[PDB]
């Protein structure tokens, strides 16, 4: 009945640096009897239970390093990370415990910061299988990109498709990170038929000129 | 009750327009009344005894 | 501090009555309010329903209230959440977590379940050919692309496990025939591109269907 | 034919929680939906509820639906009706009555138990002077009245239950206080007037009153 | 759902002669697969539980004598004594059993009938006691009088008393069906000290002339 809110949702900082994560409430959740907010900070890992961080917006459970604090009054609560390690890279809920029903938070996804890279294109066209069902695919593979401000524009002999394609892009490298997009094309056997030219552009900010990778039908 | 009162009073309930003057009559009652408790009972009406902890914080701790 | 231990995963077609048990292990068990919560793929979590053990005192959340039925079994330490006929939307992971008192952060949790609700279709793998024209001092890149597999998950191992560097895999996405789509892809230089040869392994399991396909250059 | 034996009589102030048990004795009992019974008095019947013991299926009746609470324990052949809180208009008798299938007759009846809700008022007696000149031949009345006596009822008996022939008790008539009066009368021939002696005793149980009063004739 | 109605309410007929009771329903109670009407008849004696006497409307329970008859169709069902007897006096309920809830009949009273008897009267004053408390209480009582077609009028210094009094009627005497009514006026002290002359007037059919009983203050 207390919907709560977070902000902000995606934030990138590089190692050592802080870590502000607020959390705001329609109402004040303060027990009059014990004047102690009500208000908790959970972490999530990818694919596994999240863990309890802290209690009463202000104490921290047994084992959790000073690094993690949370502080607040009112309705505004935050979660302030001192120093960011190689660990903490993950998604954090805040929670307020008061009355029933047990609202969360949006969530939190912290991911670590690298300096720009520039990404070596791919361009695979489909086999002679993917020919015989009837629905050509064709796909494009950008590499190693940091950051994911990119766009991927198909090209067809000289006339820009919109409408006919997909995009996956894969999760952050745990060793460097760099991402990796995947574009692809599904048109049928009538679309391939078309023209003769087929080709990926892809823009990103760090490489200074769009780049184009083209194969010839033949 | 206001919470946490104790009312500890044998007076004679005034349920009806009847001045009765403490004599337990018709329309008067008498508000404590006893429990039954028989070993050969069931499990709903038997004595369970009962201890509330409250905790309060202040000053002086 | 007890230990809740989660019953396991089950794969139910539409329709059917689904029980799922989450069993409570330790001492001092006497005071642990369970309760449930559900994450559905790749989003925040959405608390259900709060049970006493024991007594039975049962609370529930708006949105839910009546859907599900959240029970408690006191003798053996048990909480069960049934499903009387659970629909097609109910593919997720349940984990449940149990409070010392009401108005107490939940802190331990329990492993989790995964649901899946869907009628399999097995994938049909195809190899994408390496560029005939690429740089021979460089790399170039090779896979296999799985297409109109249903459900998720599809397992794309590389070489029986033998190359792991350089692997890129990506997840599923959904288009418009249902059937989700996924392409794995390995980079390697030119060197060894005419000697080690390239088998892709594609497990599904629900549709019980294993693959060995080799990924083959393509010349004139 | 099995029979059915009720708990037996009780008697509460308003605000109270009342259970009634009845009884099933007999063999073949494995098919015998129990059904409840009230008569309030001197009216007639209304149905309220039926069980069937085991299964514990609870058809009610749209007047009472949600007053009272229908129950049945398997093992020991019982079905309890239970009131949460009785007010005072639910003093009347229940009568517990076994069908042996829905849409059956009821055949089997129990004995039933009376409920009473009421604060008791003692009875003042004050006996009535034979009128003086009456038929020497013939014969005269003399009698003594109850009043306000609450609740019913009170026994009046004649002389220890020696003088019978001639005596008629009139049923309690509620007037304005609430409180019942009842009139006893006797009619005796005007030669046993010198000499036979009464004493009208009067028992109201609930009060625990038990007058012996005597019946005197008034002269000058 | 289906309320059931019945009549006469009350019937009076002599020893052996013929005695009809009717019972109509709502609606038709018949059940098409066995073509059975659904409605039973019931006795009731006063003090004792009801015992079944017809069920399906056309059947006798084992035990119960010819003379007791059940017959209809449609809504309309009768029950039929051929020839009552000294053991019959009672209350008869009709219930039908088609589907829940199953209502009840009203309840129907037989009772036996005498030739007209004259009351002789009686008329009691206040005792002393009485007198005391301040609530005089003034009693007459008809005695032996059958049938209940009568009226007990009050009479005060030649002035009618309305709204004062109450009625009491016996049930009918077993070994002799004559009836016994005692009327009785409650006045406070205020309305004892009022005139003179009390008096009870009877007006009863059998009896040709109202009788009066009078007594004098003193």
């Amino acid at each position: 009945d207390i919907q709560l809110t977070q902000s902000p949702d995606s934030l990138a900082v590089s190692l050592g640096e802080r870590a502000t994560i607020n959390c705001k409430s329609s109402q004040s959740v303060l027990y009059s009897s014990i004047n102690k907010n009500y208000l908790a900070w959970y972490q999530q890992k990818p694919g596994q239970p999240p863990k309890l961080l802290i209690y009463w917006a202000s104490t921290r459970e047994s084992g959790v390093p000073d690094r993690f604090s949370g502080s607040g009054s009112g309705t505004d609560f935050t979660l302030t990370i001192s120093s960011l390690q190689a660990e903490d890279v993950a998604v954090y809920y805040c929670q307020q415990y008061y009355s029933t029903p047990y609202t969360f938070g949006q969530g939190t996804k912290v991911e670590i910061k690298r300096t720009v890279a520039a990404p070596s294109v791919f361009i695979f066209p489909p086999s002679d299988e993917q020919l015989k069902s009837g629905t050509a695919s064709v796909v494009c593979l950008l590499n190693n990109f940091y950051p994911r401000e990119a766009k991927v524009q198909w090209k067809v002999d000289n006339a820009l498709q919109s409408g006919n394609s997909q995009e996956s892009v894969t999760e952050q490298d745990s060793k460097d990170s760099t991402y990796s997009l995947s574009s692809t094309l599904t048109l049928s056997k009538a679309d391939y038929e078309k023209h003769k030219v087929y080709a990926c552009e892809v823009t990103h900010q760090g490489l200074s000129s769009p780049v184009t990778k083209s194969f010839n039908r033949g | 009750l206001k919470p946490f009162e104790r009312d500890i009073s044998t007076e004679i309930y005034q349920a009806g327009s009847t001045p009765c003057n403490g004599v337990e009559g018709f329309n008067c009652y008498f508000p404590l009344q006893s429990y039954g408790f028989q070993p050969t009972n069931g499990v709903g009406y038997q004595p369970y005894r009962v201890v509330v902890l409250s905790f309060e914080l202040l000053h002086a701790p | 501090q007890m230990q809740l231990v989660q019953s396991g995963t089950e794969v139910k077609k539409p329709g059917e009555s689904l029980k799922i048990s989450c069993k409570g292990s330790g001492y001092g068990f006497i005071t642990y309010w369970i309760g449930w919560v559900r994450q559905m793929p790749g989003k925040g979590l959405e608390w259900m329903g709060i049970i006493y053990p024991g007594d039975s005192e049962t609370r529930y959340s708006p949105s839910f209230q009546g859907q599900v039925t959240i029970s408690a079994d006191k003798s053996i330490n048990t909480a069960y959440l049934q499903w009387s006929s659970l629909k097609a939307s109910d593919t997720a992971i349940y984990y449940c977590a149990g409070g010392s008192g009401i108005s107490t952060p939940m802190d331990v949790w329990g492993q989790g379940t995964t649901v899946t609700v869907a009628s399999t279709k097995g994938p049909s793998v195809f190899p994408l050919a390496p560029s005939s024209k690429s740089t021979s001092g460089g790399t170039a890149a090779l896979g296999c692309l799985v297409k109109d597999y249903f459900p998720e998950p599809v397992t794309v191992s590389w070489n029986s496990g033998a190359l792991t560097s350089g692997v890129h895999t990506f997840p599923a996405v959904l288009q418009s025939s249902g059937l989700y789509s996924l392409s794995s892809v390995v980079t390697v230089p030119s060197s060894s591109l005419g000697t080690q040869t390239y088998i892709c392994n594609v497990n599904h399991k629900p549709s019980n269907t294993k693959v060995d396909k080799k990924v083959e250059p393509k010349s004139c």
